[PDB]
């Protein structure tokens, strides 16, 4: 829970929703985020990998950019089934253990 | 007093190639990285959860083992196992992203 | 001392186009001499390059009736010889039976009409890049195309020409793809004095450089 | 030496570089013509089996050496054993063309009949790799269509092949030992 | 050349025998190992 | 060792280059062939230079991360208006790709411009060599510059289709950064298409 991410945040089909995350140069400035996708009924899904990559079969929507000192996972156009809880995986210099984010969980509004 | 051991067998992805992790999801949303084993063997633990665990595993049988020290009201939660690309990791809080 | 052959296994036995010869039987027969018969073609390809055959239209004519509503695409058609529009001229009548093809595809227009309406017509061949022919003649006048007017000189004859990233381009085509192989030709008419019904007629024709290749017996 | 070398210039050092001396080299083994005039089982379909490369087992010499160039030319003789007339085709042919057999054709005599069937594809030099559909190859790759009323075996032999843009090789994998440690032939006793 | 080893004539012509091929009016990796940097690179004892 | 590249009016001058590789020639084949019946026109306004980011390569990604980039890829500009309204085109790619080290912080990069990429199952990784490459590292030369001609089934392709050429970068130590060198080191590649080609001028709407 060093990771803050945005407790939660609304979207609807169409336009596009980014998720920031909030770190520092301890952990987000010099090393790679993840992004976890978890749906209610179901365990964790790897959205994000590396940060700007992207793994086998994820739709071309989810776009990972890790510029600058807050990680954001973009979304081209968030649909009705994508909405899930998204969570942040980065590593601290500072602590062995390393960070993960609360979570984002969507909403389609 | 429980100690626990569970292992998911491999299905494709050969821990030489790919190695394995596991991680827990802690009552609620909250996660913990458990530890992860690098392909050759060597492996990298959890600083906070050292000393309890021991991770092992075998090229043969294609499957991977984990042996907590016990079990208490934090210790139960969801447990998931991971095929991270970049076999060794380079640090032990880094293959978390991965 | 036999001459020891030590004959080989796995080949010997005949096939179908194996070039070879084999043992004669009747004797020297003198067939009767002809000599400078006449009409003697040589190459297939020699025959659909000299003479121009029409092609089929929507309710099987040759011509090209101006359109009866608001248009100027007169006709569209595909390159690739199994084609429907292409389908009983020569050209595609001897290419049906091989593999590929290359070259190019000469047409002929010539204006069949009174001598009292002009008409400027347009010919431009679309390569396959976009899913449909445009049916703007300007929109579409990009791609390499010509525009001929129809005076006393009647008949003009546009050179498909070939472009393809094969070297050869396969002569049937696949029932996977939607597009052709091959890009459209779209006839416009972009303009026409005395709207009184008059037609053109259009036929294919082998060019200079057409070549087919690698013979095949499909069920036709 | 102390090459550069972060430039990945091709640099090749001798043992003449401490008192020795090189001897001859006679490497007309390893020639790529040589390596792929030999024969191939390809795996046999029962019906209008189609023959091309890229269908190999990916261990075997040729189909290994093979996926080792990504655009490999060359001319095939085939080595059917079919039991009924076996007909082929061009590699631009409906698949309805089987049945004439006025096209290429080979009647059954005795054994396995051994045909060869030129380089036919219209691309300039074939593929072992496409990416973007135009995994799987094009249907364009083919060299023809070999198709008896039933197939037992197929062998292919690549003649006068030329490779280009060689590729990874990928040898056996080894597991916590020295050496790979294969029984290798040992006479009798 | 490549396998063939009968020294004499191959009775098919050429042309049947094999594909006959043709040219637009090389080996690049022969090239790349022979320009090659060999020897040492500096002074020696 | 000053290298002052240069295409079209766009140049590049990197004091730290290592060295010019060329891959699989130094020159193109010929272009006017039998497809196309000598319809080609060389275009030269697309001859320039175009950056295209690449990943941050950081203090912890172990060996093996491959970050490709397929060529041609999603050009705006000349080029992108080109193979947008042209059918079939060809060129080759003079690469270059930089990496800014500190010269404290140890790490060698490989980039390679691969032929027909398809996946690597980590194996392949080991001798993926094969393929023209320059090795990066902070140590000595913090760019590394590729170029390789047009080569594919064809002699002209779609780029919408067949995008031969897919630009790798393997990280084969990880980014050590020591008390004075960077924490993060991100590598901007510049492409630029050579010797290109156009033909099948398709109607634009």
């Amino acid at each position: 829970a060093v990771l803050t991410q945005p407790s939660s945040v609304s979207g609807s089909l169409g336009q596009r929703v980014s998720i920031t995350c909030s770190g520092s140069s301890n952990n987000i400035g010099r090393y790679d985020v993840g992004w976890y996708q978890q749906i209610p009924g179901s365990g964790l899904r790897t959205i994000i990998y590396a940060s700007k990559n992207r793994p086998s079969g994820v739709p071309d929507r989810f776009s990972g950019s890790r510029s600058g000192n807050t990680a954001t996972l973009t979304i081209s156009s968030l649909q009705a089934e994508d909405e899930a809880d998204y969570f942040c995986a980065t590593g601290d210099y500072s602590s062995s253990t390393s960070v993960f984010g609360s979570g984002t969980t969507l909403t389609v509004l | 007093s429980q100690t626990l051991s569970l292992t998911c067998t491999v299905s494709g992805f050969s821990l030489s190639d790919y190695a394995v992790g596991w991680v827990r999801q802690a009552p609620g949303k909250a996660l913990e990285f458990l530890g992860s084993i690098s392909t050759g063997g060597n492996t990298g633990y959890n600083p906070a959860l050292k000393s309890r665990l021991s991770i092992t595993k075998d090229n043969s049988k294609n499957q991977v083992s984990l042996s907590l020290s016990s079990v208490t009201t934090e210790d139960t939660a969801t447990y998931y196992c991971t095929k991270s690309i970049h076999s060794y990791s380079v640090f032990e809080y880094t293959y978390m992203q991965y | 001392g036999i001459v020891p052959v030590a004959c080989s296994a796995g080949y010997g036995g005949l096939v179908t186009t194996d070039p070879k010869t084999a043992d004669p039987i009747y004797g020297m027969v003198y067939n009767p001499p002809r000599t400078n018969y006449p009409g003697r073609f040589t190459n297939l390809l020699d025959v659909a390059e000299a003479c121009p055959t029409f092609l089929c239209f929507d309710d099987g004519k040759p011509y090209v009736v101006t359109r009866a509503d608001g248009q100027r695409l007169l006709a569209k058609f595909d390159v690739s010889l199994a084609a429907k529009h292409m389908s009983n001229t020569y050209l595609s009548g001897i290419a049906q039976y091989y593999a590929q093809y290359s070259g190019t595809i000469n047409l002929h227009f010539m204006f069949t009409g009174p001598t009292d309406s002009k008409a400027r017509y347009m010919v431009a061949y679309v390569p396959p890049g976009m899913e449909t022919p445009p049916d703007t003649p300007e929109e579409a006048a990009h791609c390499i195309h010509a525009e001929w007017d129809t005076g006393l000189n009647s008949k003009f004859t546009f050179s498909i020409p070939y472009v393809s990233a094969a070297d050869y381009a396969y002569t049937a085509s696949d029932v996977a793809e939607t597009t052709n192989v091959q890009g459209w030709v779209c006839i416009y008419q972009i303009t026409h004095g005395k709207a009184e019904d008059d037609t053109l007629v259009v036929s294919l024709s082998a060019g200079k450089d057409f070549e087919l290749r690698l013979p095949i017996d499909p069920r036709s | 030496t102390t090459t550069t070398g972060e430039s990945a210039d091709p640099v090749t050092t001798t043992v003449e570089n401490y008192g020795g001396e090189t001897q001859v080299q006679r490497r007309q083994h390893t020639n790529v013509g040589f390596i792929m005039d030999r024969f191939v089982k390809i795996p046999s379909q029962s019906p209008t089996h189609v023959i091309d490369l890229m269908q190999t087992h990916q261990h075997g010499l040729v189909g290994a050496l093979l996926r080792a160039a990504t655009y490999y030319f060359s001319d095939l003789e085939i080595v059917v054993r079919h039991d009924d007339n076996l007909t082929w085709v061009p590699n631009g042919a409906p698949e309805t063309a089987l049945h004439n057999t006025s096209n290429p054709t080979a009647y059954r005599k005795g054994p396995f009949t051994r045909l060869a069937l030129p380089y036919t594809a219209p691309h300039r030099v074939l593929a072992t790799v496409y990416n973007g559909t135009t995994a799987q190859l094009p249907a364009s790759f083919n060299f023809g269509a070999i198709r008896a009323t039933v197939i037992h075996e197929l062998l292919v032999r690549m003649k006068r092949a030329e490779l280009y843009c060689p590729r990874p090789l990928l040898a056996v994998e080894v597991t916590s030992q020295d050496r790979h440690k294969q029984r290798i032939i040992a006479p009798a006793k | 050349s490549g396998n063939t080893g009968s020294i004499i004539n191959n009775y098919y012509m050429q042309q049947y025998q094999n594909s006959m091929d043709t040219q637009l009016g090389n080996d690049w990796f022969s090239k790349l190992a022979s320009s090659a940097f060999t020897g040492l690179f500096g002074a020696l004892l | 060792r000053i290298l002052t590249t240069r295409n079209g009016h766009t140049t590049s001058t990197t004091q730290s280059s290592v060295g010019v590789t060329y891959g699989y020639s130094t020159g193109e084949d010929h272009v006017s062939g039998p497809n196309t019946s000598g319809l080609e026109t060389r275009v030269t306004q697309a001859e320039r230079f175009f950056k295209k980011h690449l990943f941050d390569w950081t203090t912890d990604k172990a060996f093996g991360h491959l970050e490709k980039l397929e060529l041609p890829t999603d050009h705006k500009g000349v080029y992108g208006h080109l193979v947008d309204s042209f059918a079939y085109m060809r060129n080759g790619w003079d690469v270059e790709v930089s990496a800014v080290g500190n010269q404290f912080n140890g790490g060698c990069l490989l980039v390679a411009m691969v032929p027909e990429y398809k996946d690597f199952t980590l194996r392949e990784k080991y001798q993926l060599t094969l393929f023209p490459h320059q090795f990066i590292s902070p140590r000595t030369n913090m760019t590394a510059h590729i170029t390789v001609p047009y080569l594919g089934v064809n002699r002209y392709d779609q780029y919408k289709k067949h995008k031969p050429w897919t630009l790798v970068v393997m990280v084969l130590s990880p980014l050590t950064v020591n008390n004075s060198g960077a924490g993060q080191i991100k590598v901007y590649a510049n492409i630029a298409p050579t010797y290109v080609h156009v033909a099948g001028e398709l109607p634009s709407k």
